[PDB]
C-alpha cells in the first residue's frame, strides 16, 4: 500500500531518489532514502546543560 | 576557444518563479556555472524583509489584542512572511490602519508609492468585531542573508530578518544542438523567487559576485 | 499535525484537558485570541436560562516544566460547531489532533561525519522557518523578609549602580512589563539593611521579555505605587 | 562506523564499471579520473605503484 | 552596504619543488570557499589548454599486448611512460617527433631529436630501458593540443591516453576563518601539483581568467 500511494503521486516506488551534493554539485550514486520524518525536540537543551 | 555564454531567454512562468537560459557552454562548464550560480543565488541576494513592528496597544509579542483572533506572535510571523520590494531607499516605515470585521491583508498597507507589495492577498491578521481597529508601523529594510534578532521603547517588537528573495534554485544542463556544432551545453536555471527580484537581475548579480570574488588572483 | 499518525492523536489531545472542547453544540458568535462565544442551538438549549457558552482561553502561561501553555482558537466567526468539537487547540495540538514535533524532509546518508555516530544534521532553513523554536516561561521571585537590623524595602534607590542600569525600572523599583531584560539586568530593586544591594536580577545567560509581574503584599504593609 | 563504511566502499571492485582495465600512471591520475567522472571509484585498472 | 562582500587576498603561498604549491585565501564570505574551490578545481582538472603525447607508433609493434626483443619493459609500460611526458609546443597545434636510439642504457626524454620548436621540461624522464646492443628502439610520438583529459577508449598505430591539462592533482579544503568579530567564515586552501609545463600559480591564474571570461557577458 505504501508503494501504491507513492505511485499515486509522481514518486518512485522504491522510495529513494537521486540526490545531488550541495557543495560540489555532483550526484550521489546509490540513490538515497528521502522522505518526511516527524521529528521531535526533546526538553534537553544545551543552554540548560552547559 | 571557449564560447561565451549569454542570457538568451527569460521564460517567466508565474510571478514567483521563472526560468532563465544560458547558451552556449563548453563541456563541463554547464555544471560548473550552474552550481556556482545556484550557491551564489541561494546565499547572497538583496532582500527587503521586515525588521521591526510597532502595534499601538501592544507591549510585548506574548500578549493578545481584543478583536483580533491571531496572537501577536502569529501576527509577527505573518509579517515576517511578508514580501515587499523597496526601490529608492534602504529602510522604510510602512503604516497599516484597519478597522472592522474581516481579514487584514497586505493590501491595506499605506501605498508608500516607492514601496510595492507584491502579494496583496497576504493575510496578516483577522479582525473579529466591528468596533476593533489595529494600527501598526512596519520597518521594511534592505539586507542580505538571514539576521535573527538575537544577533542585532518597550513597545517595539523585533522580528527575525530573512532578506533572501529566492526560495528554490535548480539547474539543468542539456544539449544545445545549435550553430552547426554538437557537444555543446545549455544551462536552464529554474528559480523560485518571492516576486521581489527579477530573474535576469538575479543572474546578473550572481555573476557579478563571482567576478568580484575572482579578482583576488587575477 | 503528524503526516504519519496512528489515529490516537485526537483521542489523546481531547481526553487530556488542554483544548477547549465545546460543551454544547451551536454557532460560533465571537472569536478573539483569548475568548470564544458559542450561541447554543435551540435544540440543545435548556428550558429557561439563555444560554450561550463562553470559553476563556488560557493565553501564555507557565507549565510545571517552564514551557508555554497557550490555547489558540481553531474556529472562525459564524462557523457551526457540534457537541464535542475542539474550539481552541492548546500546546502541541493542531485542529484537535496531538502534534508534538514537526514533520521535516529527511535523507538517510552519511554527510562528511556531521552525523557520525548518532548526530543529526540540520539545514539553516529549519532554523529560519522558526519551526523548532520554543517559548520557555520562567518565574523569578523577590521576597522582602522581616529580618533583624531592619526590614527590606523594594525601592528603586540602589547604590553601586548607575542610572542606565536602573532606567528599565519604574519609580517603584519593579521592571516594566515588556522590557527586554538580559542576563545581569535588575528585575526587582531590593536593598537590605546593615545598606547593601540584594536586588533580584536576571541570571547570567538568560534573556527574554517580562510578560507579567505579580505583587503579593502581606496585610498592613502599605503596598507601594506599583502594587 | 562511517570511516570504515567509506573506506570499504572506496576500496572495492565490481565486475564491470566505467574505465575497466585502463592503465593508470599513478594514484594522482586515479583521483583525477574519478573526480572528473571518467572512471568509477571501484573499477579494476592497472596502476603504477611506487 | 549590501553589495560589497569580504573580498579575500592571497595571504599565504607555501610551496614545494616548482611542480607543487599550496595557496590560501581568507577571509571569504560564508560558503564562498566551497563554490570558489569547486569551480577552480573543475576548470583546472577538466578544461585547460595544453599539449601532450596523443599516440605513438612503433617500428614493429602492431598491438598493445605485444612484445619487442631487447626491451626490459612492455608496450603498456612504455605507453605509461609516454603519457607522463611533459611537452610544450608553440602556436602549431600538433607535431610528430621521432625517437631512435641504440645501445645499452636508459632512454630519457632528452634522447628525442632536438630539432623543432617543441620544448621538453623533464629531460631526465625515462621512457624505456633496453638491455642489448643489436636491438634499437624506434618510435614516432604524435602530440597534439587539447582541452583536458581524453582517454584512449573514447574513439599499426597505438592509442595513448591524452592528458593535456597541466595539473596532476588539485584539492581544496575549506577551513574556518576569523575576523575582528565575525566567526562563521571560510578559508580556502588550494593544493596543486603540475607536470612542470607551467607554474602552479600560473595555472591558478589561468583558471581564474577562464572562469572570469565565462562571466563577462553578465557582469
Amino acid at each position: 500500500e505504501i508503494k501504491e500511494l507513492l505511485k499515486l503521486g509522481d514518486l518512485p516506488t522504491s522510495g529513494q531518489i537521486r540526490l545531488y551534493d550541495g557543495r560540489t554539485g555532483e550526484q550521489f550514486e546509490r540513490p538515497v532514502t528521502v522522505g518526511y520524518m516527524y521529528m521531535l525536540k526533546l526538553n534537553h537543551l544545551v543552554d540548560d546543560k552547559m | 576557444e571557449f564560447l561565451k555564454p549569454r542570457l538568451v531567454d527569460i521564460e517567466q512562468v508565474s510571478s514567483t518563479h521563472a526560468k532563465v537560459t544560458l547558451e552556449p557552454l563548453e563541456r563541463g562548464f554547464g555544471h560548473t556555472l550552474g552550481n556556482a550560480l545556484r550557491r551564489i543565488l541561494l546565499s547572497s541576494m538583496p532582500g527587503c524583509a521586515v525588521t521591526e513592528v510597532e502595534i499601538d496597544g501592544v507591549l510585548h509579542e506574548y500578549s493578545t489584542k481584543e478583536g483580533v483572533q491571531e496572537d501577536i506572535l502569529e501576527i509577527l510571523l505573518n509579517l515576517k512572511g511578508l514580501a515587499v520590494r523597496v526601490q529608492g531607499k534602504d529602510e522604510v516605515i510602512l503604516t497599516l490602519n484597519k478597522s472592522g470585521i474581516g481579514p487584514v491583508t497586505a493590501a491595506d498597507i499605506t501605498h508608500d508609492g516607492d514601496v510595492e507589495i507584491v502579494k496583496p492577498q497576504h493575510v496578516i491578521c483577522h479582525l473579529t468585531d466591528e468596533n476593533a481597529s489595529i494600527s501598526m508601523r512596519i520597518k521594511v529594510q534592505r539586507g542580505r542573508g538571514y539576521v535573527p534578532a538575537s544577533t542585532r521603547p518597550i513597545g517595539r517588537l523585533l522580528v527575525d530578518a530573512c532578506y533572501s528573495p529566492v526560495e528554490r534554485i535548480a539547474y539543468n544542463v542539456e544539449a544545445a544542438r545549435v550553430e552547426q556544432r554538437t557537444d555543446l551545453d545549455k544551462l536552464v536555471i529554474e528559480m523560485e523567487t518571492n516576486g521581489t527580484i527579477d530573474p535576469e537581475e538575479a543572474i546578473r548579480r550572481a555573476a557579478t559576485i563571482l567576478a568580484e570574488q575572482l579578482e583576488a588572483f587575477v | 499535525k503528524p503526516l504519519v499518525g496512528t489515529g490516537m492523536e485526537r483521542a489523546v489531545a481531547v481526553d487530556s484537558g488542554v483544548t477547549a472542547v465545546a460543551k454544547r453544540g451551536g454557532v460560533v458568535q465571537y472569536v478573539d485570541a483569548s475568548r470564544i462565544v458559542i450561541k447554543v442551538n435551540e435544540d440543545e438549549m435548556y428550558p429557561g436560562e439563555a444560554g450561550i457558552d463562553i470559553y476563556n482561553l488560557t493565553k501564555y502561561t507557565r507549565s510545571n516544566q517552564n514551557t508555554c501553555i497557550n490555547q489558540m482558537p481553531c474556529v472562525s466567526l459564524g462557523e457551526p460547531v457540534e457537541r464535542g468539537d475542539v474550539l481552541a487547540d492548546g500546546p502541541s495540538t493542531d485542529l484537535g489532533e496531538l502534534a508534538l514535533g514537526q514533520n521535516m524532509r529527511v535523507a538517510f546518508m552519511p554527510w562528511n561525519g556531521y552525523n557520525f555516530e548518532d548526530s543529526i544534521l540540520v539545514s539553516e532553513r529549519v532554523v529560519q522557518e522558526d519551526r523548532f523554536t520554543t517559548i520557555h516561561i520562567q518565574e523569578l521571585a523577590c521576597v522582602s523578609r522581616d529580618t533583624k537590623l531592619g526590614p527590606e524595602e523594594i525601592t528603586a534607590d540602589i547604590p553601586n549602580v548607575g542610572e542606565a542600569a536602573l532606567s528599565k525600572l519604574d519609580e517603584s523599583g519593579i521592571v516594566y512589563i515588556g522590557a527586554e531584560v538580559t542576563g545581569g539586568d535588575i528585575l526587582v530593586g531590593k536593598v537590605t539593611p546593615k545598606v547593601k544591594d540584594s536586588s533580584l536580577r536576571v541570571p547570567n545567560g538568560v534573556s527574554g521579555t517580562v510578560i507579567d509581574v505579580q505583587v503579593f503584599t502581606r496585610d498592613g504593609v502599605e503596598k507601594d505605587k506599583r502594587a | 562506523q562511517d570511516v570504515v563504511l567509506g573506506l570499504y566502499y572506496m576500496t572495492r571492485d565490481c565486475v564491470n564499471a566505467k574505465g575497466e582495465g585502463m592503465v593508470l600512471t599513478g594514484p594522482k591520475e586515479a583521483e583525477r579520473l574519478y573526480r572528473s567522472g571518467l572512471a568509477s571509484l571501484h573499477a579494476r585498472v592497472k596502476v603504477r605503484i611506487t
